[PDB]
């Protein structure tokens, strides 16, 4: 039953998000109106069970931001080495 | 490429990009004219 | 000597101060060999104090009783460069900032949603605006005159 | 001295902005426009709005008082 | 004319195993509100005074410090679980005063019958300064 | 000796007030000065704590339900004990 | 034969409330409520929000000024 359980291709790599600030959550994606958005913007970012009620699309970001982490680690490694 | 230039467009990386720039001329000009108190050329 | 105050290149503590400065750059210098890369920055370090010492020095600058170069503000001519000629280049330079942002905000005033070109800078209007700050002391004086610079609610 | 008496002149003209803010703004603002209604010392007017703590002329005495001890240090 | 209904003491209470967070002192020398609704199934549901009790089919009757966890929990039970619900307030002399529908119908919506207390017929900004009320008992949102 | 809770006449007619009250200070009652023919009433003040969450979901220019801070009783200051 | 009261629908407004947020902004009448009973008839729509996140209002005709 322990098997490796994958689905391909779920989400599409494209520039789009990124063009439009707030993309994850809908009362935010609507533009900001005051100035407090912004700062909601960097309020949210990371807080994925929030954005989505599907435990598995927040488990599949936390795998990568975890990715990242690392990938910022070894680059620092890779920066203190140099040095 | 027009999704990718509007993020190139927000406000961090094109803040980025001009802070940076602005800081370049700043050393280099601190670097070839340095220790400036008064102007000197008029 | 205004203010009791001794020009730069007469003054016998500003050569001290100078001398100081060297004699520590020097017992620095000392622990290296003189054709390494620590050798040379220490060097040009010195180099770099000496042409700053002869600079206040010839700038007119006037010292105090501490060797230190004091800069009078009060309109002097003999000492425009130290405040009114960097303060002129200075007012010049934020009027052209301060120029261009609010052309900017005027012109993407009476669009759909406006805050969307805020959070996002539309460049190429923004590059066309950057240039009309260098005439922005006729621009801002003339839309003075013409009661556009304020506005009456 | 002239840096010192330049802080002090900072000193002076925030503490004047803070209690001037607040005497001008203690009959109401557009976030509170009844705040004459309210009397001089009240805590807030709750959360909505935004928020509004320290709304009150007390608190912008209360923030005052700082700067002035500031300034006479 | 509705009538309130009477508060029935034999009705039985749900199934809770104690908790820190119930009746204290003020429940003998003051009041203290009684809760009462009809679950239509055992199940189980989240006290607002901390933990989790099981209520038993049929009238259940639950007895809290504060008419606000009153209305909190009768909230909950109408929003989850879509029960009726009614409370009480109960004094150390036996009194009984029905407290939440005052009409037998919700606040929420309108019905009539009710009168207006607390009604200025004016804006907001229209209020009397309080230079004009000073030496009187008579505050400015008063008049 | 409550927490004077106090409606005007610019409420619209919406019962979010009535919904947002944790101790059921307010209720709807007939009214003819709106669209919706209803306007909003404070009956039970006594029960009210100046939670002010009445007034955090008036969506008027400014509120036309107003809590006004007042004297404080055991069910005014929220005290279980 | 009775005519609609108060300003024409799209119509520019200035506000004249001391307690609004918009008490020297003008606004775009969106309706009117042609019932003489309700006090606050004409609709206002605005470009900024308020504190409070809205962006519309009812209004009395003494609390109403048009602009050219
Ligand atoms: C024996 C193999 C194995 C190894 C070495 C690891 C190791 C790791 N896992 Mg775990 N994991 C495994 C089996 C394994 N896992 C299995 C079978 C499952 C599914 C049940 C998981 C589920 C899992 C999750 C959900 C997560 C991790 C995470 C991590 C990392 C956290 C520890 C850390 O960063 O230290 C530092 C450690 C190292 C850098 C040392 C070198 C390890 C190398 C680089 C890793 C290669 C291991 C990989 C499993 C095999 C290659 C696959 C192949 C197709 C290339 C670490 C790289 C967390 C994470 O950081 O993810 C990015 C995380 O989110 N693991
Ligand atoms: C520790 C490292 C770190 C990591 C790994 C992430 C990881 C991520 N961020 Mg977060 N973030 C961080 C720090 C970090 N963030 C910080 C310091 C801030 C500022 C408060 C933010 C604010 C932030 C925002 C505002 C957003 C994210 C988003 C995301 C996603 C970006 C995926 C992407 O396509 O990148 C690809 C990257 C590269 C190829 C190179 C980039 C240069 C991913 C969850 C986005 C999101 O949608 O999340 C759900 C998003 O909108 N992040
Ligand atoms: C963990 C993070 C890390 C940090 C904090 C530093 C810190 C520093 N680095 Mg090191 N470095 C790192 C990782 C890191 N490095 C890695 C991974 C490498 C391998 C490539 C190096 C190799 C390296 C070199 C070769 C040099 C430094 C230098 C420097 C100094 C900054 C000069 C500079 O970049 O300004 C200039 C900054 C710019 C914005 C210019 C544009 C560069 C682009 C935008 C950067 C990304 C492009 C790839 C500073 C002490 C300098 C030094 O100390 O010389 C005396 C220098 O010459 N670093
Ligand atoms: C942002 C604007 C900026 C500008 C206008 C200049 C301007 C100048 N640079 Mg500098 N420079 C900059 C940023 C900038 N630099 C940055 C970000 C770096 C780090 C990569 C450098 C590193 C650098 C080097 C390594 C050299 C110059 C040199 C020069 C000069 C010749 C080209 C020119 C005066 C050259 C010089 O020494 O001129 C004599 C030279 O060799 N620059
Ligand atoms: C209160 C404001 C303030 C002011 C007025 C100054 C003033 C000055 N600073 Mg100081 N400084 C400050 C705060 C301030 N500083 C702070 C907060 C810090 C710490 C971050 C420093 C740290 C500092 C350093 C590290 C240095 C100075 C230096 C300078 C001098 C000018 C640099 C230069 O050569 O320009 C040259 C001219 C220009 C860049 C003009 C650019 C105009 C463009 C090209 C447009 C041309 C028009 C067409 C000048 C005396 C320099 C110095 O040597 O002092 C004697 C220097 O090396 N400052
Ligand atoms: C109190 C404020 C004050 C102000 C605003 C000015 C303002 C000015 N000064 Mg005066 N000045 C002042 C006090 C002041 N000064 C004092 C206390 C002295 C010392 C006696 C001077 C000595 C002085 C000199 C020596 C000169 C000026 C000149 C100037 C002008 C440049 C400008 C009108 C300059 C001038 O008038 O030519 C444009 C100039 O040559 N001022
Ligand atoms: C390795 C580093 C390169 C990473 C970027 C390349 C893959 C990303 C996706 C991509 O190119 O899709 C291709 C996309 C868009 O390409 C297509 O465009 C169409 C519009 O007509 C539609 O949007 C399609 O859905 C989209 O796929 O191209 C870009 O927008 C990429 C812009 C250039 C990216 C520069 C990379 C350098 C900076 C990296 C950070
Ligand atoms: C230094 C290296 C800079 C590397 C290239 C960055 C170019 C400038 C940053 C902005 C950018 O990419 O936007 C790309 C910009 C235009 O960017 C426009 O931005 C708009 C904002 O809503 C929209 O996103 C448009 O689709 C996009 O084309 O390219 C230009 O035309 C810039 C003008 C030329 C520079 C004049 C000086
Ligand atoms: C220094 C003394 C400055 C005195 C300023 C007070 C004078 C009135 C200011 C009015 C103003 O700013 O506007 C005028 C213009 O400004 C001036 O005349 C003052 C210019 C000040 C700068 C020059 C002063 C002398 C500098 C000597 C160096 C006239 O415009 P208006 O109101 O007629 O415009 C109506 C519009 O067309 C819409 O109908
Ligand atoms: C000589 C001198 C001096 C003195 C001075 C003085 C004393 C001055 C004064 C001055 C003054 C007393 C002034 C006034 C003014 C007023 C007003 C009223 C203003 C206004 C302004 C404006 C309006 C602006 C605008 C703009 C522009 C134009 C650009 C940028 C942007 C903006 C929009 C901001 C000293 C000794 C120090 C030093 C030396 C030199
Ligand atoms: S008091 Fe507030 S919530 Fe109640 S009807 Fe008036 S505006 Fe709506
Ligand atoms: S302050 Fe709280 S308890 Fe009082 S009326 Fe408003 S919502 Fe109800």
């Amino acid at each position: 039953e322990v098997k490796i359980l994958v689905d391909r291709d779920p989400v599409k790599t494209s520039f789009e998000a990124w063009a439009k600030p707030g993309h994850f959550s809908r009362t935010i994606a609507k533009g900001p109106e005051t100035t407090t958005w912004i700062w909601n913007l960097h309020a949210d970012a990371h807080d994925f069970d929030s954005h989505t009620s599907d435990l598995e699309e927040i488990s599949r970001k936390i795998f990568s931001a975890h990715f990242g982490q690392l990938s910022i680690i070894f680059l620092w490694l890779s920066g203190m080495y140099f040095h | 490429m027009r999704d990718f230039k509007t993020y190139l467009s927000v406000a961090p990386v094109l803040s980025t990009l001009w802070f940076g720039s602005l800081a370049g001329l700043l050393i280099e000009i601190n670097r070839f004219f340095p220790d400036a108190l008064t102007f000197p050329f008029f | 000597d205004i203010a009791g105050l001794t020009p730069c290149k007469e003054s016998k503590q500003f050569a001290k101060r100078e001398k100081q400065a060297l004699k520590k750059l020097q017992a620095s210098l000392k622990l290296y060999a003189d054709d390494s890369a620590p050798a040379l920055a220490i060097k040009a370090t010195m180099e770099k104090t000496k042409k700053r010492f002869d600079n206040y020095g010839k700038y007119g600058l006037l010292c105090g009783s501490d060797g230190l170069p004091h800069l009078i503000v009060s309109g002097d001519q003999r000492h425009w460069g130290e405040f009114i000629t960097p303060g002129i280049l200075f007012l010049y330079i934020a009027g052209w900032i301060g120029w261009v942002g609010r052309s900017y905000l005027i012109a993407i005033r009476d669009e759909k949603k406006p805050t969307q070109k805020e959070i996002i800078i539309d460049v190429p209007l923004a590059s066309s605006l950057l240039f009309r700050g260098f005439s922005w002391p006729v621009a801002a004086y003339r839309e003075l005159l013409n009661g556009e610079l304020v506005d009456n609610n | 001295d002239f840096l010192v008496h330049h802080a002090i002149a900072l000193g002076l003209h925030t503490t004047t902005l803070i209690l001037v803010k607040g005497a001008l703004d203690a009959r109401g603002s557009k976030l509170m426009p009844d705040k004459k209604d309210f009397g001089y010392s009240f805590p807030c007017d709750g959360p909505g709005r935004g928020g509004t703590c320290d709304i009150s002329a007390w608190d912008a005495f209360y923030l005052a008082v700082f700067w002035m001890l500031n300034t006479i240090g | 004319g509705f009538t309130p209904p009477e508060l029935d003491p034999n009705t039985p209470s749900p199934i809770f195993a104690g908790s820190t967070g119930g009746l204290l002192r003020k429940a003998q020398v003051e009041e203290f509100y009684v809760i009462t609704w009809e679950s239509p199934k055992e199940q189980i549901f989240e006290m607002p005074t901390g933990g989790a009790a099981i209520m038993r089919e049929g009238p259940n009757l639950l007895k809290l410090a504060r008419k606000e966890q009153c209305l909190a929990l009768g909230t909950r039970l109408r929003s989850k679980y879509k029960i009726k619900y009614q409370f009480y307030r109960v004094f150390p002399s036996g009194e009984v005063q029905y407290l939440h529908p005052k009409d037998g119908v919700y606040p929420e919506k309108v019905n009539p019958g009710r009168q207006g207390v607390g009604l200025n017929m004016r804006s907001i900004g229209k209020n009397v300064s309080p230079i004009e009320v000073k030496f009187t008992g008579k505050q400015p949102y008063d008049l | 000796m409550s927490h004077s809770v106090k409606i005007y006449d610019t409420c619209i007619g919406c019962t979010q007030c009535v919904r947002a009250c944790p101790t059921d200070v307010l209720e709807m009652i007939p009214w003819d000065g709106c669209k919706a023919k209803q306007i909003a009433s404070a009956p039970r003040t006594e029960d009210c704590v100046g939670c002010k969450r009445c007034e955090s979901a008036c969506p008027t220019d400014f509120l036309s339900v107003r809590v006004y801070l007042w004297h404080e009783t055991t069910r005014s200051m929220g005290l279980g004990y | 034969k009775p005519p609609p009261i108060g300003p024409k629908r799209g119509s520019k407004v200035r506000i004249m409330r001391k307690e609004s947020y918009w008490y020297k902004g003008v606004g775009s009448v969106v309706a009117v409520d042609q019932d003489p009973k309700t006090r606050y008839p004409v609709v206002v729509r605005f470009n900024k929000v308020n504190y409070a996140n809205v962006s519309t209002n009812n209004y009395a005709l003494d609390e109403i000024q048009e602009v050219a």
